[PDB]
């Protein structure tokens, strides 16, 4: 079964780095594109960039700054190291597959299956 | 007509070279109003056949 599980959420200090995971099973990365979206509390979900299987990173060029995206292939799983993480910083992200090969639905989001996501908080204490 | 009886010089007379069409000033799509799009996902992502 296809699932998606991220891990590596929680208190994190202004100003730190921060480093998430994305541990896939079901599937592996050698031919799917994955992407990172978060999820304020108050605004909708905001994409955050997207792994290639070749390899190729892109970004949110409001974003690019601080977010980082690599892969372990032989643990096919994903990784977002985050640096300097700020008040609005604080989101629940989400690690998505893209349904580049179909479309059965008009999906907004462009993605068929969701990761259960992480909370991230970024405050004093 | 010289095009039509292939020759640069035509004779004296009438000759019928083509038909005039009166030639189509717009373009006209009727299908019915349904606007609900047809659920091909329930047959192709099912979960059993
Ligand atoms: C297709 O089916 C899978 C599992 O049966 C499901 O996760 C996915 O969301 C479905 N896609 C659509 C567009 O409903």
């Amino acid at each position: 079964e296809v699932q998606l599980v991220e891990s590596g959420g929680g208190l994190v200090q202004p100003g730190g780095s921060l480093r998430l995971s994305c541990a896939a099973s079901g599937f592996t990365f050698d031919d799917y594109a994955m992407s990172w979206v978060r999820q304020a509390p108050g605004k909708g979900l905001e994409w955050i960039g997207r792994m290639y299987n070749n390899g190729r990173t892109s970004y949110n060029p409001s974003l690019k700054s601080l977010v980082t995206i690599s892969r372990d292939n032989s643990k096919n799983t994903l990784y977002l190291q985050m640096n300097s993480l700020r008040a609005e910083d604080t989101a629940t992200y989400y690690c998505a597959r893209d349904n580049l090969g179909y479309r059965p639905s008009e999906n907004l989001y462009g993605m068929d299956v969701w990761g259960q996501g992480t909370t991230v908080t970024v405050s004093s204490s | 007509t010289k095009c039509t009886l292939k020759s640069f010089t035509v004779e004296k007379g009438i000759y019928q070279t083509s038909n005039f069409r009166v030639q189509p000033t717009e373009s006209i799509v009727r299908f019915p109003n349904i606007t609900n799009l047809c659920p091909f996902g329930e047959v192709f992502n099912a979960t059993r056949f």
